[PDB]
């Protein structure tokens, strides 16, 4: 586990440190069900960070974690239905709703400002996407989000 | 200019105009085919003209002369 | 019964189905369509075997289509038939008096339909034509009219609307077929430089408003008589193909001339090929 | 074992089968707890499983079931499907526990021992209804989540066995059936000849209204919602067929989601044929032809081509949208190029038929 920890606790080879939080779960399993269920959250918020939402749910749904079933399998498969859908609102519920699980743990809380800004970007280019020139001043009414701001990231974009 | 080798079908017609018992031919396209055995005897008994050497210049004369 | 008789007892090299079945029809003239008449003419369909022109049961096959489908039908099964049950005899060695109200129950049946869309070999068909020359004038005139393709001529003979039956029911698609066929004329008649009609030009030419031509033209372009695209906000339309019509001696002058100074091109153009590509091949 | 098991342990359940409705539940209960022991090494097992079957049934009967203990039963459903070869009263206990399951409201367990069962077919030859009772409960596994095209060949399966064929009113909510997801599927290939295996049925087309709905979808465009909702949204009371179209009606919250489906197809059947028909349209004369707001009318064409099924370059300041308008490249010579070779093979067609009308005119 903390080989996998700290790997990714300076965010250089998330498929590897994704590897060693799969072996550390295959160790704990149906030995140790305090540490095999927090073992979930690694694997799949490394997945989210991995940018692959449709996976997460791919796990869960095998029979090997069905088994293990909770409240913190059921958190990650919201926040990858969040990502899944590609926006912004659709994050925002899925973090007030399971907040006492979510954001407490001392890495999430260090984890969630950088996959905030990959999912910023996400739904900025699936509103984006269907038309030619348009205002900025509707794109900020479907975003629900300032103009200042979303003027210089959009502005990232082209640079 | 062309291949003189012509050939139609049969088809008959209970229609517009003509007679009540209509038959006319309709001509169904018509080429010389090829077959490996009869090549060796084909291109024996030409040794006259064979305009052969497929480069920028064949297409020019069996299509665009 | 009896006829069940001889449907049984006729086993000739002659087909006895043909003029059974005929006969059965020719028995359902009393009553009943649905069962009995459907089956003489549904069953019978694909048994002329190997013989065009079986005069006998030529007509008699279709003389029973034709009363069957001037009842209970669209108009046009009874519009599509009868050409051939009325071409199959060129003296036709029966007063014309009759032969001048079969063609006008043949013409009432051309014009209610909807698939009806021809009125070019009909009107050149040379045995009903003159056959009702003086006789009933307006019906000869209104398929002018949707060859003239306009709503004007259509209004003179609204004070003659004879055969009041089968008329006011069919009224509001008879204004539909006038505007309908009025694209054909003039995507016809502009040349193949531009062929760009806009809608202001179809409101003039179909009096029809603004908010109903786009609901034209694609019914136009769903029945499939012609083949273009359309814009909105330019208020144009792309026409590109069109329904071949008819045409008489001088339209072919046309196609002689435009043809002529064809032939020369293809000249021309080789006449560079063998001169300049000369030394290449002997 | 030998001829006399038979004999001996079936007729200590023929008691039980006499005591379940004569005796009260406490010495029998005892009973089933002193005879499921005995199960697995010898009992019933020859082959005979199939009177196991209803004293397992009659476990849960003794309190005429509730959730748990209709989730009992699992433990010896599949088993016995290889107990012995029978084709009818092993499908009929197994296809059972699912209205259970329904009463457990969970449809993930309900398709698990539903995928046993439609391999399982071909026993219908001698059962009138219980074939029926298969589709019956194979509905709502289908009608809840979104599965509209899922009761495709459900629908037309309830138009199957010949029970159906002559209970002529009952055979009409048979035709609402067969009419009411053909409309409501997404589109596909699929639906697209969906619409045909339906057409071409002489008995259908009596109904004069529902003839006329797939033709509606067959043909050109459609007149918008509300033109045909005052010529169609009357009917689903009138006939001697209101009972799907109750169905519609009835749960409201079903209703909700078959008013705004329907609403979904008819919007969406513009958006198709606008593609195919026109090239440039403004964006104020194509809300108006779906009675709704611009705004919502831009939050259609949003989530249409992000699914990419329909491409549109719409605008927010002219209002000027526009359909299948790419750059083109190379694609005004490629299609060019085409129309030589369709007007080469068009100048040969003529060239040999010349040839022959001279020869029936002047020919000897």
């Amino acid at each position: 586990m903390q080989s996998g920890i700290i790997h990714a606790a300076e965010e250089k080879d998330w498929k590897t440190a994704y590897s060693y939080f799969y072996e550390a779960f295959e160790g704990y399993d149906s030995i140790d069900s305090p540490k095999a269920i927090t073992s979930l959250k690694y694997m799949l918020l490394c997945k989210i960070m991995l940018n692959t939402p449709e996976d997460v749910q791919a796990l869960v749904s095998g029979k090997l974690a069905l088994r293990y079933a909770g409240r913190q399998t059921e958190a990650l498969k919201c926040v990858a239905q969040a990502s899944k859908n590609r926006s912004l609102a659709d994050f925002e519920k899925a973090l007030t709703d399971y907040r006492a699980e979510l954001r407490d743990d001392p890495i999430i809380s260090t984890h969630l400002a950088k996959l905030y800004d990959n999912l910023l970007e996400q739904n900025l280019i699936r509103v984006i996407e269907p038309f030619s020139r348009v205002q900025i001043e509707h794109i900020s009414s479907l975003i629900k989000l300032s103009k200042a701001d979303v003027e210089r990231k959009l502005s990232q974009m082209i640079l | 200019l062309g291949l003189p080798t012509e050939a139609y079908i049969s088809v008959e017609e209970v229609h517009d105009d003509g007679t009540p018992t209509s038959k006319t031919f309709e001509h169904v396209t018509s080429e010389i085919g090829a077959e490996e055995a009869e090549e060796v005897g084909v291109e024996h008994l030409l040794r006259d003209i064979k305009d052969t050497t497929v480069g920028t210049l064949s297409q020019r004369i069996t299509n665009q002369v | 019964t009896f006829l069940e008789k001889t449907r049984e007892k006729v086993k000739s090299s002659d087909e006895a189905v043909i003029l059974c079945k005929t006969a059965i029809g020719a028995l359902k003239l009393n009553i009943g369509d649905l069962q009995v008449t459907k089956e003489t003419i549904e069953d019978v369909e694909e048994m002329l075997n190997n013989l065009p022109g079986v005069t006998s049961v030529h007509s008699r096959f279709y003389d029973l289509s034709s009363k069957y489908y001037q009842t209970i039908g669209n108009h046009a099964s009874y519009y599509k038939d009868a050409l051939r049950f009325l071409g199959c005899v060129d003296i036709k060695d029966l007063p014309v008096s009759e032969q001048q109200e079969r063609a006008f129950t043949l013409g009432l049946a051309g014009l209610l339909g909807e698939g009806v869309f021809n009125f070019g070999e009909l009107l050149m068909h040379p045995v009903l034509e003159s056959l009702r020359n003086t006789d009933r004038q307006w019906l000869i005139d209104t398929l002018y009219a949707f060859n003239s393709g306009n709503v004007e001529r259509f209004q003179t003979l609204k004070t003659a609307w004879g055969q009041q039956p089968d008329l006011a029911a069919n009224e509001a698609q008879l204004l539909r077929k006038i505007q309908l066929l009025c694209l054909m004329e003039m995507t016809f008649t502009r040349p193949a430089n531009h062929r760009q009609l806009t809608f202001e030009e179809i409101a003039k030419s179909a009096k029809i408003t603004v908010n109903e031509v786009e609901l034209l033209v694609m019914k136009a372009l769903s029945v499939g008589l012609v083949k273009g695209s359309i814009d909105e906000v330019d208020k144009r339309v792309h026409m590109t193909w069109v329904q071949p019509r008819v045409l008489d001696l001088q339209q072919i002058k046309g196609m002689k001339d435009r043809l002529e100074f064809w032939c020369t091109d293809v000249k021309s153009m080789e006449m560079l090929v063998e001169h300049q590509a000369h030394d290449i091949l002997t | 074992r030998r001829s006399q098991l038979k004999q001996a342990v079936a007729k200590m359940v023929q008691q039980c089968c006499t005591y379940v409705e004569e005796i009260t539940d406490l010495p029998i209960k005892l009973r089933l707890i002193d005879t499921l022991r005995m199960v697995t090494e010898g009992k019933i097992y020859v082959e005979i499983e199939r009177a196991r079957l209803t004293k397992t049934l009659a476990t849960i009967k003794e309190q005429n079931g509730d959730v748990k203990e209709a989730a009992s039963i699992l433990q010896e459903l599949q088993v016995e499907t290889y107990g012995s070869m029978e084709k009818k009263e092993r499908v009929e206990f197994i296809l059972e526990q699912m209205r259970l399951c329904l009463a457990v409201k969970d449809y993930i367990r309900t398709q698990i021992i539903s995928k046993k069962i439609n391999t399982k077919f071909f026993q219908e030859e001698n059962t009138e209804k219980l074939k029926l009772k298969y589709y019956n409960l194979m509905i709502q596994l289908d009608q809840h989540e979104g599965s509209y095209l899922s009761i495709c060949k459900h629908y037309r399966a309830i138009y199957d066995t010949p029970c159906i064929q002559a209970e002529s009113e009952k055979w009409q909510q048979a035709l609402k059936s067969v009419v009411l997801y053909v409309i409501l599927a997404p589109f596909d290939n699929e639906q697209s000849d969906l619409v045909h295996r339906i057409s071409g049925d002489k008995k259908l087309e009596e109904i004069p209204k529902y003839k006329d709905l797939l033709k509606l979808f067959t043909t050109m465009e459609l007149m918008r919602w509300s033109t045909l909702v005052e010529d169609y949204g009357m009917e689903l009371r009138k006939g001697s067929l209101e009972s799907p179209a109750t169905d519609v009606f009835g749960s409201t919250e079903e209703g909700e989601k078959r008013w705004k489906d329907l609403k979904n197809r008819v919007v969406e059947h513009n958006i198709r044929i606008m593609a195919k028909y026109y090239t440039r349209i403004t964006m104020k004369r194509m809300a108006q032809l779906l009675d709704l707001s611009v705004d919502e009318s831009e939050a259609f064409l949003s989530n249409l081509v992000v699914n990419k099924t329909i491409f549109a370059k719409v605008d927010r300041l002219a209002g000027i949208i526009n359909f299948q308008r790419p750059k083109d490249p190379n694609n005004l010579l490629n299609d060019w190029s085409q129309k030589l070779n369709s007007l080469m093979s068009l100048v040969n067609k003529t060239t040999h038929l010349i040839a022959k009308e001279e020869m029936i005119h002047n020919l000897q």
